[PDB]
């Protein structure tokens, strides 16, 4: 039904800055729990970071305070800003659409949305 | 309820390295009770087990009395007797006479526990 | 929607769903902080040393008299981010048995069984039981005594001893006359089993390592479904026992099983109790229920509640599904009875809950645990409510990728390899 | 179940003494064969216990003194013991572990009749 | 956790009033809902009641007149009142208990929680 | 309900002192109550508790050096404190329920009594 | 889904089958009409008749088929004969009675 779709991925060198985006469809974007995974072939999905309804910024662990989540709600997008990036932080970075479904999320369920992802890659 | 009840006697004032013994006589025949021994409570701790023995003879003690609590059961006088030797001020609690009529592991069987008599140790 | 709440370990006590608690049977413990996730059903994410005096502390026993199936952690449960973290994994699968019409039968079971009020010595005289309430500590510094039907602790020295009990009365057994009693289930979410695909194979206990996990929302529905047999008073006596002789290791080493058990996983472990014997167990309860009916019908006097006698009266009609005639006369429907009675026994299975779950599972209850795994369900990534570890649109989807404990292997920590402990079934191949 | 014990009595301090015990079913049955000792005033202590996978534990006072052995033909433990010393004169029950699944995997503790042991001269 | 009560006003005798009775606050599978009326400067009288199994009882005062029902898709009890007679004229409200019914007269506290109720007048 | 603590002040290292809390409105033998400290600066820390059976249950914020009773007749709970430490510097209440930590609504508290050393 | 299907002083034999995605039966009966109950049987053997067909009337029932039977002797009997069972489906487990089209 909703769909959500990345971009901004792409080859960069040690310590260079990237800037991923996802634009979401439908009409419940304000009510999204937006954020972004690392998504890797037989681990589960880490939380790189993540953004509330109301704006609260939380980030990962290999993040270091490198890197930067926003959301625009007029345009039912999100970003991710990367900075310094090392060897570490590649591979595929999927934006997640989570919700709060009473006691419980709606990724704890979990019907919350996924997107295909956006492929980050260092040399 | 079944009531049974259990009298606990020879609690009163000794010095360190004195012994001490006390005794517990139930109201009814003390056959069929699964275990039957002595707790001790310290001030301001929880229970601990002094020593139980069960229905075939064989002991269950707590490891803080080791070398001085010696108990012995008599089936046809329906009494527990506790022995303690080499008395240190640590154990200063109020002991209490305790009987298990588990009828299986299946059910927390009745627990049936005397009124509680102080032992103080002290110079 | 069966826990409204979000509980968290730390937050302060109200007297009502979140507050410290004795157990009037115990008495000697020091309270205990607990959670009410719901009606009659209290969660304590704390190391069972308080309900059985003599068990009282973590101390394992030396290596050589352990069990083969079991493990030891003194430090498991002590820190509060491992009660909280208990807490909401404990709370997550209760979801997850409520988000199937199965489980949200057997809960709804569960809720419903409140243990009779048959403690009075006056026949005619309605009054509760200690063995099935808790004192509640208000804020006032006051305690209200509150009946209930379930407790969830955190297991005792045996981190991976699940089991069901409850409180033993002085003379009557709660458990098998229809009366039922208060549980308490000794459980974990943080570990689970590791069984194998094949038949043959999990039911060797030469070979095997543990290849998929078991999913802990199985394991709680199986205790629950005990706790449903007792809250109804139709548990089977644990002496009523089936002498393994399908397993032929199991028969070299005398094992036996209790049809309690058998009944519980149901499937085609259930077979093993012969009609016969079905008829007899159904047919006395069916006599309890009968008692029962006639004890309420004799009810004159209320004692210890602002109740009214005919709202209690009332209550365990509700319960055992009594029919009333016009003049308020109470009766137990013989049909009605075998409904009630194969939904507790029949419906309510283990088999049944993996066939809901549409996870892998053991397929019989006697077979050989292969190992003990860490776990850590809370997370969204790691385990939702609709589909456990087969997280659906991954790789974890299909042919239960998410239950392989080498394809998903970062979501199990192999602790202990209880095959090894079963080696000594080595010496019968001479 | 059915233990039968053997082989106890006086010692010289320093000589030797074999303890015998028989359980009544096998090494499948029985999981774990061994034998406590009851000092005049001092617990229940463990003196050695052999697992049916060939697994031991002795008590910290043996020190290598006692060795525990199990005949899997007649499933029947045995106790070689080395040096003894008057503090060891104590009461030593054989102890047995009867595998259990009736409520899922467990051991039943079923002892002996207890045959005394003095050193003493 | 509330319980409102809805549908009251003024109507002819022999008039038809439908009350509703909606839980906001949690699922009636596990509550019975007894509806209850005060008559003007007299005592709260029992009307009818509904348990968790829907077993419905009524007062000798609304028999074959009224009829209450559950819809436990919209966790809503109604009152559909036919028949009305001046006699009727009161405030109407509605209670949970759990599990059961309790009497129509005489009841205790299992109704733990009542509405602020709706006023129903027949002139 | 009304809690008056009384008998802070002064206790140079390793003494001892006797604090009281006088109630009124209420048997004091009839419900859980706590003792509770705290630090200038700092959250609460629970001291103690007694059960309304008599039992008391210590904390390891000072276990072994302090001991709760209750007089009855007198309905005043005491806290006997031993061994005092500049670690126990603070103003001590006496605080209605069991393991009081926090200020909770329902529960009934004194303005406390400082005890500095 | 699910459905089922139907098969003075003489005998006849009625029978009543169950199909489709059922997950367990709870109770089988006859009813005739108002409608009245004829005979009940569980899924354990119970029975339960009305008084006007007591002792000629034999309800059996066989769950490995899920088939009710009704052997009706010696027979005021002349009504619709319904066929009630209580099928539990797996997405409404113990519920929902259910029914057919009756036979004469
Ligand atoms: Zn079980």
């Amino acid at each position: 039904q909703v769909q959500l779709v990345e971009s901004g991925g792409g080859l960069v060198q040690p310590g260079g800055s990237l800037r991923l985006s996802c634009v979401v469809s439908g009409s419940d974007f304000n009510t999204y729990i937006m954020g972004w995974y690392r998504q890797v072939p037989g681990k589960p999905r880490e939380l790189v970071a993540d953004i509330t309804t109301e704006g609260k910024t939380n980030y990962g662990g290999s993040v270091k305070g490198r890197f930067t989540i926003s959301r625009d709600n007029a345009k039912n997008t999100v970003y991710l800003q990367m900075f310094g990036l090392k060897p570490e932080d590649a591979g595929n970075y999927v934006c997640n659409a989570d919700w709060k479904m009473g006691a419980w999320t709606a990724g704890d369920y979990g019907i919350d949305y996924w997107g295909k992802g956006t492929l980050v890659t260092v040399s | 309820g079944s009531q049974v009840q259990l009298a606990e006697t020879g609690g009163g004032l000794v010095q360190p390295g004195g012994s001490l013994r006390l005794s517990c006589t139930a109201s009814t025949t003390i056959s069929d009770f699964y275990s039957m021994g002595w707790f001790r409570q310290t001030p301001g701790n929880q229970r601990e087990l002094v020593a139980i023995v069960r229905r075939g003879g064989d002991t269950k003690s707590g490891d803080s009395v080791k070398g001085r609590f010696t108990i012995s059961r008599d089936n046809t006088r329906s009494t527990v007797y506790l022995q303690m030797d080499n008395l240190k001020p640590e154990d200063t609690a109020v002991y209490y006479c305790y009987a298990n009529l588990q009828k299986s592991s299946d059910e927390l069987g009745p627990y049936y526990w005397g009124q509680g008599t102080q032992v103080t140790v002290s110079s | 929607p069966f826990v409204n709440k979000q509980f968290n370990y730390k937050d302060p006590v109200n007297g009502v769903d979140i507050a410290y608690i004795k157990i009037p049977n115990v008495g000697q413990m020091q309270p205990v902080k607990a959670f009410k996730i719901h009606n009659k059903i209290w969660v304590i994410p704390e190391r069972d040393t308080f309900t059985n005096p003599e068990e009282g502390d973590l101390n394992p026993p030396p290596e050589a008299k352990q069990v083969p199936v079991s493990y030891y952690d003194s430090t498991y449960l002590s820190t509060d981010n491992e009660k909280d973290n208990y807490l909401k994994g404990v709370t997550k699968l209760f979801e997850r048995i409520y988000s199937t019409d199965l489980g949200r039968m057997l809960l709804t079971s569960i809720v419903r069984g409140i243990p009779f009020w048959g403690g009075s010595t006056i026949d005619t005289e309605l009054k509760v039981i200690d063995t099935n309430c808790i004192n509640v500590i208000q804020p006032d510094g006051s305690y209200r005594s509150e009946e209930l039907n379930l407790v969830i602790i955190g297991p005792s020295a045996d981190i991976i001893q699940f089991e069901c009990k409850s409180f033993g009365h002085e003379v009557l057994n709660l458990t098998r006359n229809g009366y039922g009693s208060t549980q308490y289930i000794r459980f974990s979410p943080d570990f689970t089993f590791g069984f194998e695909e094949s038949l043959e194979v999990d039911t060797n206990p030469l070979l095997g390592a543990g290849k998929f996990a078991t999913d802990p929302a199985v394991t709680l529905a199986h205790e629950l479904i005990h706790a449903g047999h007792r809250l109804y008073g139709i548990a089977i006596n644990p002496n009523r026992v089936f002498k393994v002789n399908t397993n032929a290791y199991y028969e070299m080493s005398g094992l036996e099983v209790s049809f309690e058990e058998l009944r519980t996983f149901g499937g085609h472990d259930a077979k093993f109790i012969d009609s016969l014997q079905e008829n007899e167990f159904r047919l006395y309860y069916y006599n309890k229920f009968k008692d029962i009916a006639s004890t309420l019908n004799k009810a004159k006097s209320i004692v210890g509640t602002t109740a009214s006698l005919q709202y209690m009266k009332n209550v365990f009609k509700e319960k055992y599904l009594l029919s009333e005639d016009t003049s308020g006369k109470f009766s137990v429907d013989k049909l009605k009875f075998d409904k009630l009675y194969k939904m507790l026994t029949e419906i309510y299975t283990e088999d049944n809950f993996v066939k809901f779950f549409k996870v892998l599972n053991r397929k019989t209850y006697l077979n050989f645990d292969k190992a003990v795994f860490k776990i850590n369900i809370v997370p969204k990534v790691n385990y939702t409510i609709y589909d456990g570890f087969n997280l659906r649109n991954t790789n974890l989807a299909a042919n239960f990728n998410g239950q392989n404990t080498e394809i998903n292997n970062m979501n199990f920590t192999k602790l202990k390899n209880f095959t090894g402990l079963f080696e000594f079934y080595k010496l019968l191949c001479v | 179940l059915q233990l039968v014990e053997s082989g106890g009595g006086l010692v010289q301090p320093g000589g030797s003494l074999r303890l015998s015990c028989a359980a009544s079913g096998n090494i499948f049955s029985i999981y774990y064969m061994g034998w406590y000792r009851q000092a005049p005033g001092k617990q229940r202590e463990m003196v050695a216990i052999i697992n049916s996978n060939g697994i031991t534990n002795y008590g910290d006072f043996v020190k290598g003194r006692f060795t525990i052995s199990r005949d899997n033909a007649e499933n029947s433990a045995y106790l070689q013991m080395n040096n003894l010393t008057p503090e060891d004169t104590a009461v030593y029950y054989c102890n047995a572990g009867k595998l259990r699944r009736t409520t899922g995997w467990g051991l039943d503790d079923y002892w002996g009749q207890g045959t005394q042991v003095t050193v003493s001269s | 956790l509330q319980l409102v009560e809805s549908g009251g006003g003024t109507v002819q005798p022999g008039g038809t009033l439908r009350l509703s009775c909606a839980a906001s606050g949690f699922t009636l599978d596990e509550y019975a809902i007894g509806w209850f009326r005060q008559a003007p400067g007299k005592e709260r009288e029992g009307v009818s009641c509904i348990s968790s199994s829907a077993s419905i009882s009524y007062a000798d005062s609304v028999k074959g007149r009224f009829t209450i029902s559950r819809d436990n898709a919209k966790n809503t009890v109604y009152l559909t009142m036919n028949s009305l007679k001046p006699e009727d004229t009161g405030v109407y409200y509605c209670a949970r208990a759990f599990l059961a019914c309790g009497p129509v007269a005489g009841w205790g506290t299992e109704y733990d929680y009542w509405g602020q109720g709706t006023q129903v007048t027949v002139s | 309900v009304q809690l008056v603590e009384s008998g802070g002040g002064l206790v140079q290292p390793g003494g001892s002192l006797r604090l009281s809390c006088a109630a009124s409105g209420f048997t004091l033998g009839s419900r859980y109550m706590s003792w509770v400290r705290q630090a200038p600066g700092e959250g609460f820390e629970w001291v103690s508790s007694i059960e309304p059976s008599g039992t008391a249950w210590d904390g390891d914020s000072a276990k072994g050096r302090f001991t709760t009773s209750r007089d009855d007749a007198k309905n005043t709970l005491y806290l006997q404190m031993s061994n005092l430490q500049p670690e126990d510097t603070g103003v001590y209440y006496c605080a209605t329920g069991y393991r009081t930590d926090t200020r909770i609504p329902g529960g009934s508290w004194g303005q406390g009594t400082q005890v500095t050393v | 889904q699910v459905q089922l299907v139907e098969s003075p002083g003489g005998s006849l034999r009625l029978s009543c089958a169950a199909s489709g995605s059922i997950f367990s039966i709870y109770a089988m009966g006859w009813y005739r009409q108002q409608r009245e109950l004829v005979a009940a049987i569980s899924s354990y053997g119970s029975t339960n008749y009305a008084d006007s067909v007591k002792g000629r009337f034999t309800i059996s029932r066989d769950n490995a088929k899920n088939t009710v039977y009704l052997q009706m002797n010696s027979l005021e009997d002349t009504a619709v004969y319904y066929c009630n069972a209580d099928i539990a489906t797996m997405t409404a487990v113990g519920g929902f009675d259910y029914w057919g089209q009756g036979t004469q």
